[PDB]
């Protein structure tokens, strides 16, 4: 590693060779304008507006993408520069819609932020704008090309770290646009509906489908009776629309807050998280004492999900024939909770609460059904929850502290690590082993593997006869070499493989509340809200495992008999088919 | 005490408009309690609903009894001074009032010890400046007080809280012009005339294309057609009949498809119209209802005093749309956004007069759609009363082709031959209307 | 009719301020009778009149430009109102608006050069059941015609 | 006291009569929309937004003004309510002009912050609005008018707290206008440039103007020396700007910025102070012991001397001579410490730091001059000083701490409790005593006048042969009174009478930042500011008195001989004459 000295406006410092102006200002109390800077993700040099002067050079240049060199000479506050930056600022804007007032963004978009610190006060020039037409016709995700800037960081999302590849540029001059392929829509093509690129986006041109009028007319109808189901990711993030610091669990403030809004009902997806757990722990057994297929794969998450579906459908046998733990939730209420109640299976609306954006299309699949209903009838993110707090405007900083409903609102620390990356095969080697040996473990370390990043290898001995090895992996990327290596016959030992589609779990899912580059800077945002995952479960003091938690153990004296039986494969237990493509 | 109940069991319920009975309105004043035991009375007389002008000749032609159930309701409710509110603008009615009132102090009836008993009532003739806002049931206690006409909110009740912070009754002339026969002749006078829900007997100031025009004093419950029919004279010339507005442009437009219909408090309410000032105008085929919706909704748009955003800014808005309407730039779709307008304008306004602004459009159109639809769509005015929609005929076989329409021309659209019918361009001319007015022989048609 | 004393003077205006002074909102009042007087409200007298009354002269501004009926420009000799109300509407007064209009050389609400001549457009006079309705100052004329407005005009 | 139960939503509740169920509604976790309500200032019941069902009601009513009864019924999530806001939010911001980016207020506009929250996602409602009318003609205030929503907040607060009346409504409908009388500007009527109507405004249609242009032409210029001054209430304000919470004070950081501006020299006003207060006690003195006019007045805050320039004049006799410490402060480094240093006082520039707007007004005074030079020559507020750091951008939450400047920045704690109420009357009558008598004196003692808030009165007995009466003054109301009880007659034995035009000091004067009523009905923003300075002047631990400071003893030894001297009443001193009203 070589040793490069430079002066940044005078301060001196020793740096690995390759380091930039706008790195050594941000660690040296120094801010510069950025619209087209992602670190590690999106270096361009595009958006032409964090210029700083260098003396000696014929012109200005940007600091994002400059190397420091040998006793340069560094100029910031010079007023050419101020005046190059705010022509660039009122130039970008002459073609934005300046309607600041209708947009779900408006207070935390970075063009407004930057247009009010730089202090455009008027616009000189008037012309006409790009072309408008928003497609509003896919399941999840709507674009809003009058909005685009052009900074290309959806498409290097989409391309580097995910590894999907459905969006590219077309066109020169004013008619340049970022469009997804062959002039279609985002649901005609191969998308995953991940939800990244919508989190990824600077000025706003990219957002969800909303659903909130629907949830507002089933609340006002009489003759239905309306459950919501709380994800265990969504109390891990929500505070962040209400000033809360990050890190903190807003259970009870969340549960009161809900009570409030009017549900008839509420309930955590945790059961079906510990049944989903049992269920995948009988599956192991009789695989491994049949000669079943190996490797086993969880199928919760629906994001990779569709991506096998789509681009490898060869192994689509290896994947598990369990539900997601809130279609197991939601089909327990629609048939058990139904009967016992006397609740019409149709008089009754059920609504999810989760952090994906996913989860909107995994609904409404027609397979996903019991006795001709929808399991799942409206899913909502985390976003359109505050954006609903909000709307009734309830004061959410002092409300009380609520328990939840009986008895779906049981819960253990196995189904609240589930959220996190690594939770649900941490649950599952707990309760396997516990079944099998009596073998009380309680972390697993995992290996990090040179080279790639983010994926994570175990090897855990249950029995003495029998050692499982395990693979965890999060991010397209990851799942992409996972899923060549498998296909060229190198994991024939592995046991476990899970895959999460999201980068980090699903505490960074498509429907979590959005943060800038300057807060993403500080603090890694993924660690801490894992870290207060597991802070959470060192404070759950009644029950740790899953197979412990009285209702899950009456469910199965009562109503399910015993694991994999009949009746269980008949509700709990769905197939999986191959989707074409069009890319 | 007894007063009050006689008043109360006569059934008298306020002809204003909003059918509020005066016996409650005289309780809840008296019921109530001041600081230092003061209270007044004071009454409205600003008439502003166009075509109605029974107000002016109750005081015109009967004072006295006008100022009789002031001292009346003061001896009622315990008032010791009382206030009248009458335009300046009616210099007949004032000077006639102000005679009366010499009179009555002359005599001795007004002052102190009136009738050698232990109660004296003063009364102060304010002069007000003629504002329809003004006219409203709190701008009329603002306009009194000395500030802006702007309305305040409610409650507080003008009958707990008046003229400054003392409670106060507040009803129009010609209710109090029937106290004298309640307290004569009895409460069940009163109550043999009328129907159950309303008793007694009401004016009618009617206008518009009739042969007879004039007041009337009708029994409560009268239907629409013995008034129009027998009393009115029917249509003059022959017309044909479309519509009457009740309740002047606070009101409605009743059609011919509810002429048998009983007038009273809780029909009219029921047909989208109220009683309103008293005014009714009956009008015949000629008349194009967009124009008359839009007269009467710019009636409204003149007079908002600007105080809540709805009666503001809305009432332009409805306005802007029904002037595009008329010049014949209008897409479709506005049916709905007129329909928007009205329901967000009805439901949150803190004045009374722009809660009943969208009300003759709401009537229109519940009735009268196919003149929208004929407007939007046919670009075509069947009454020839749009000016930038109708069209310039010639007949052939009546015009003589003298040529004087051509020379008045102003847009230079008439071309022709002498001795021949001429040509007009319709593209050319803006539709002044100076040709048609120009021809001697009358050949020239709207269409 | 009195002659209107110039708006120079402002001693008539104080005597009628110290008179009418005890009045309980007497702000109106003394309004109307300096408009009837001195025939229009000038900012100068408003100044004046809000300097005996002890007010600011934002109440005085606000309520004297809140009613239509106060004036603040000079007006002409004879006022020109036309009934626009519900009865003289449906008979057709707009054709008599437009050919005054058309005959006097100008717009609504607009004072002539001459200084004779005004028009307005009054809503309701009271005289409603005689339509068309026109007023010139103390005289009314009810149920006219297009033709008889010239006939009428020449009078004056 | 009678008492009042009542039911809202579902919980019942005791109050004394007249309490709104806006109050109770807050009070008990309800929150509604607002826009033109504020406490005990705007009860009008103008804007008709806070709509709320009440059961049994002919339409929606407005929950602001509507005093509570026993046993009524209500409701405030009906869908009628949700509608009918929402087209009444539509129907007011029809009229606005909608340039959000290019709006000085923006991020804290209490119009954008309700569109964001109800959704509005289409304006239908077209249109032509009322004209444009900017006043940029005055000296501190500017007016837009294409930015008014006719809230009426403005006239109320110019009216009933400030007692000064020159705002009116004019015209019925779209004419309707907020304006002066005489159609003038307010460089025309006679304004006293408190500012309170600027951070009183919701929208944003009242701003200051802007001298930054200014600051940064002199800074660009090579041949001349600037000087900041810094006032002693803007640090205990300015942290409030960059997130930090109520009541921080940020010297150090606000050193380091100012500094890093690149300034010549930065000075504190604390220093003008003491000599201020030095030359305060000395006429004192020398009117006691020779019998001239009193009681004594101050002369510090430009506002209330315009107030008495154009409203009172027969009292300028009873006017102090002294200048105020800013002009003290600028004179000093015009000539003194221009002459130390040989620097020509012509190529020097002056700027100062101050939470008021009348201070532009005093600079544009042209008898306050020094050898035919202007002591200072350029003014800023607090929130022009926070738009700069912005724009120069440096990150204000990791400055280090700094000091200031010698010898001018040396401060006490008797001139850095000026900011609050009571600190001049606490410092002067602290000198006083130790001057006279040899008394220490630490605190004063002060009684509240039954019925009005904002005078207070108290005697302190310095000698045994003199009793220094004292009378401090706040609020244009307050002021006002005091000068109706003077000229009555009936403050004779007066000693000290101090007046500030802003209620509740500098502290909570016309540039400090704005704060919407939602803070501002939480906690008292004057008390804890005044709590702030007086903590700051608590942990002082160098010097606590004027006269003990060892910066104005050198001064006084060195230049100046002896208070009231030939040369200080040649510097220091200046007159006044009264001034024109137009109104
Ligand atoms: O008394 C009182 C009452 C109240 O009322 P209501 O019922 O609620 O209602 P209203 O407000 O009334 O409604 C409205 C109506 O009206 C009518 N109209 C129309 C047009 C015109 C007219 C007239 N003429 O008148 C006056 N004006 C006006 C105007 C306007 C715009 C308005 C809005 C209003 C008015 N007004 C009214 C008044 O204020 C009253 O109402 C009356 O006065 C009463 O009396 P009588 O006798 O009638 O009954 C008026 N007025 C007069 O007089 N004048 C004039 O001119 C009208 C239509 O139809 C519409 O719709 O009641 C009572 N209360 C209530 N609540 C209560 C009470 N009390 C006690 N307690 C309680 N809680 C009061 O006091
Ligand atoms: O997958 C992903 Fe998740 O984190 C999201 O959120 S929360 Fe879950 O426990 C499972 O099911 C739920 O329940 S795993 C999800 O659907
Ligand atoms: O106001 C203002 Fe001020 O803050 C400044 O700016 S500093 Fe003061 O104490 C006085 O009083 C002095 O010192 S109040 C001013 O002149
Ligand atoms: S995209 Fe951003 S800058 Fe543009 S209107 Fe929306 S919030 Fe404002
Ligand atoms: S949702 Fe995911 S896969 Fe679909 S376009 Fe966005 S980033 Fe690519
Ligand atoms: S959609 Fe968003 S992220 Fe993608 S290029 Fe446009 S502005 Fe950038
Ligand atoms: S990892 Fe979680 S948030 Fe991401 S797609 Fe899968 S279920 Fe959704
Ligand atoms: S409805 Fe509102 S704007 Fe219209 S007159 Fe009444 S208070 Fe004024
Ligand atoms: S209406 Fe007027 S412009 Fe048109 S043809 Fe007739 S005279 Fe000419
Ligand atoms: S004035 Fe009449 S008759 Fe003469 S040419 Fe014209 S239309 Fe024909
Ligand atoms: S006043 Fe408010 S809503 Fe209007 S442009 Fe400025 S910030 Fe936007
Ligand atoms: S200027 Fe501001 S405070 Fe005054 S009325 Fe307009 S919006 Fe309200
Ligand atoms: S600066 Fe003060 S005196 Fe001047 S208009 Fe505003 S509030 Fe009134
Ligand atoms: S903040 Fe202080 S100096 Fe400024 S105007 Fe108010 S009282 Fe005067
Ligand atoms: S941030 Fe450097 S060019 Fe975009
Ligand atoms: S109808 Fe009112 S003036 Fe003629
Ligand atoms: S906020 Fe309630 S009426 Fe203004
Ligand atoms: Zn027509």
């Amino acid at each position: 590693m070589k040793e490069i000295t430079f002066k940044i406006n005078g301060q001196e410092m020793i740096v690995p060779e390759g380091t930039t102006i706008l790195e050594a200002a941000r660690m040296n109390n120094i801010d510069i304008p950025t619209l087209c800077y992602l670190k590690d993700i999106n270096e361009i040099g595009a958006c032409r507006m964090c210029l700083v002067e260098i003396a000696g050079a014929r012109a200005l240049q940007a600091a994002c993408v400059y190397p420091v060199a040998n006793g340069i000479e560094v100029l910031t506050n010079s007023p050419k520069v101020r005046e190059a930056r705010r022509v660039n600022l009122e130039l970008i804007l002459s073609n934005h819609n300046r309607e600041c007032t209708t947009c779900i963004r408006s207070e935390n978009c970075e063009l407004q932020t930057l247009a009010t610190d730089l202090g455009v006060s008027d616009i000189p020039f008037e012309g006409e704008k790009s072309g408008k037409l928003i497609d509003d016709l896919s399941t999840s995700v709507v674009r809003d090309e009058s909005k685009c800037i052009l900074c290309k960081r959806c498409v290097s999302v989409c391309r580097d770290v995910q590894s999907v590849a459905v969006l590219g540029t077309v066109g020169r001059g004013f008619t340049s646009q970022v469009q997804p392929v062959f002039n279609k829509s985002l649901a005609d093509v191969g998308c995953i509906n991940c939800g990244q690129c919508i989190i990824n986006c600077p000025v706003g041109a990219l957002k969800e489908k909303s659903d909130i009028q629907r949830v507002w007319d089933a609340i006002a109808d009489p003759s239905k009776t309306v459950i919501v189901q709380t994800a265990p990711a969504v109390r891990a993030a929500l505070g962040e629309e209400f000033g809360y610091p990050m890190g903190t669990s807003v259970t009870g403030k969340m549960a009161a807050a809900l009570r409030r809004l009017g549900f008839d009902k509420v309930f955590d997806t945790d059961f079906g998280a510990d049944v989903c757990i049992m269920e995948e722990g009988t599956e192991l057994i009789g695989r491994v004492t049949n000669g079943g297929v190996l490797p086993m794969i969880t199928s919760c998450s629906p994001g990779w999900i569709k991506f096998i579906e789509t681009y490898y459908p060869e192994a689509i046998p290896h994947l598990s024939s369990c539900k997601s733990p809130q279609n197991i939730t939601g089909a327990l209420l629609k048939n058990h909770y139904a009967q016992t109640n006397n609740i019409d299976p149709k008089d009754m609306v059920v609504v999810s609460i989760m952090p994906c954006t996913a989860k909107k299309y995994e609904v409404q699949r027609e397979e996903l059904c019991t006795d001709g209903n929808a399991d799942v009838d409206i899913s909502i993110t985390t976003r359109e929850l505050a954006r609903m707090i909000k709307e009734a405007r309830i004061l959410f900083n002092k409300l009380p502290d609520e328990d939840f409903d009986d008895y779906y609102g049981e819960s253990t620390g196995a189904a609240v690590i589930f959220g996190a990356t690594g939770g649900v095969m941490e649950a599952a080697v707990r309760t396997v082993a516990d079944v099998l040996n009596k073998k009380d473990i309680q972390e697993i370390d995992y290996q990090i593997v040179r080279g790639v990043d983010g994926i994570k290898k175990a090897s855990v001995e249950v029995t003495p006869d029998l050692t499982v090895n395990l693979v965890v992996a999060h991010g397209g990327a990851n799942i992409r070499e996972v899923m060549e290596q498998l296909k060229a016959g190198e994991l024939a030992d592995t046991h476990f493989i899970e895959l999460m589609a999201c980068p980090g779990g699903c505490v960074n899912g498509g429907g979590q509340p959005i943060v800038s580059a300057k807060d993403k800077m500080d603090i890694d945002i993924r660690t801490e809200r894992a870290k207060a995952l597991y802070d959470e479960d060192a404070n759950v003091l009644t029950y740790r495992k899953s197979h412990q938690n009285p209702s899950v153990i009456r469910l199965y004296e009562e109503y399910l008999e015993e694991p994999n039986s009949p009746k269980a494969h008949h509700i709990l237990h769905t197939k999986y088919s191959a989707k074409p493509k069009l890319v | 005490v007894d007063v009050i109940n006689e008043v109360k069991a006569s059934g008298l319920r306020g002809r204003g408009g909003g059918g509020f009975p005066t016996g409650l309105k005289w309780q809840f004043a008296h019921d109530a309690v001041s600081e230092d035991g003061i209270k007044y009375v004071a009454c409205n007389a600003d008439e502003g609903d166009p075509g109605a002008f029974m107000d002016r000749s109750v005081l015109e032609g009967d004072p006295h009894a006008v100022i009789e159930a002031m001292a009346i309701a003061g001896y009622a409710v315990g008032a010791s001074k009382g206030y009248v509110y009458v335009r300046a603008e009616y210099p007949i009615a004032v000077n006639r009032l102000q005679i009366a009132i010499d009179q009555a102090k002359e005599y001795g009836i007004l002052g102190e010890n009136i009738f050698e008993t232990d109660f004296s009532f003063d009364l102060e003739i304010r002069l007000g400046a003629g504002a329809f806002v003004c006219g409203e049931e709190t701008a009329l206690m603002n306009s009194i007080e000395g500030k802006r006409g702007e309305p305040r909110p409610r409650p507080p009740f003008p009958a707990n809280k008046g003229l400054f912070g003392k409670p106060t009754v507040l009803n129009n002339v010609e209710t109090y012009a029937n106290i004298p026969k309640i307290i004569l002749n009895g409460a069940e006078w009163f109550a043999s005339v009328g129907t159950e829900k309303s008793k007694g007997t009401k004016v009618f100031a009617l206008g518009g294309k009739i042969n007879n025009t004039g007041l009337l004093e009708i029994p409560m419950g009268t239907t629409l057609r013995e008034i129009i029919y027998e009393i009115g004279g029917g249509i003059p010339n022959g017309k044909a009949f479309k519509a009457a507005q009740t309740g002047g442009p606070s009101g409605g437009c009743l059609p011919e498809s509810l002429l048998d219909t009983e007038i009273d408090y809780d029909n009219l309410i029921a047909a989208g119209s109220m009683m309103g000032s008293g005014g009714l105008i009956v009008m015949d085929e000629d008349n194009c209802m967009v124009d008359v919706a839009r007269f009467f909704l710019d009636f409204t748009q003149d007079e908002s005093c600007g105080k809540c955003p709805p009666c503001r800014i809305g009432t332009k808005r409805m306005l802007e749309i029904l002037e595009r309407i008329c010049d014949g730039k209008g897409v479709e779709g506005d049916i709905e956004r007129l329909e928007e307008l009205a329901v967000g304008i009805k439901s949150s306004a803190l004045c009374g007069l722009g809660q009943t602004a969208p009300n003759p459009v709401l009537s229109t159109i519940r009735f009268f759609r196919d003149e929208y639809e004929a407007h939007i769509r046919d670009k075509k005015c069947p009454a020839g009363v749009c000016k930038h929609l109708l069209d310039f005929k010639i007949n052939a076989d009546t015009c003589k082709g003298c040529g004087i329409c051509a020379k008045k021309c102003p847009a230079d659209a008439i071309s022709g031959e002498k001795k021949k019918p001429y040509n007009i361009d319709t593209s050319k001319c803006i539709k002044c209307g100076a040709c048609i007015e120009a021809c001697p022989f009358g050949s020239i048609s709207k269409a | 009719m009195a002659e209107l004393i110039p708006v120079e003077n402002l001693d008539v205006v104080k005597a009628i301020v110290a008179e009418h002074r005890e009045v309980p909102g007497c702000l109106m009042q003394i309004l109307q009778e300096t408009q009837l007087k001195y025939g229009y409200l000038p900012l100068e007298l408003q100044g004046t009149i809000a300097d005996e009354l002890g007010i600011p002269l934002t109440e005085v501004y606000g309520v004297a430009t809140f009613y239509s009926q106060f004036t603040l420009k000079p007006k002409g000799k004879y006022k020109i109102g036309i009934c626009l109300g519900t009865a003289c509407y449906v008979r057709g007064s707009q054709a008599i608006i437009d050919k005054v209009n058309s005959v006097l050389g100008t717009q609504v609400g607009d004072t002539t050069e001459d200084g004779k001549w005004s028009v307005d457009a009054t809503r309701c006079v009271g005289a409603c059941g005689l339509a068309p309705v026109m007023m010139i100052n103390e005289e009314v004329f009810g149920r006219l015609t297009v033709d008889e407005i010239p006939g009428i005009l020449e009078k004056y």
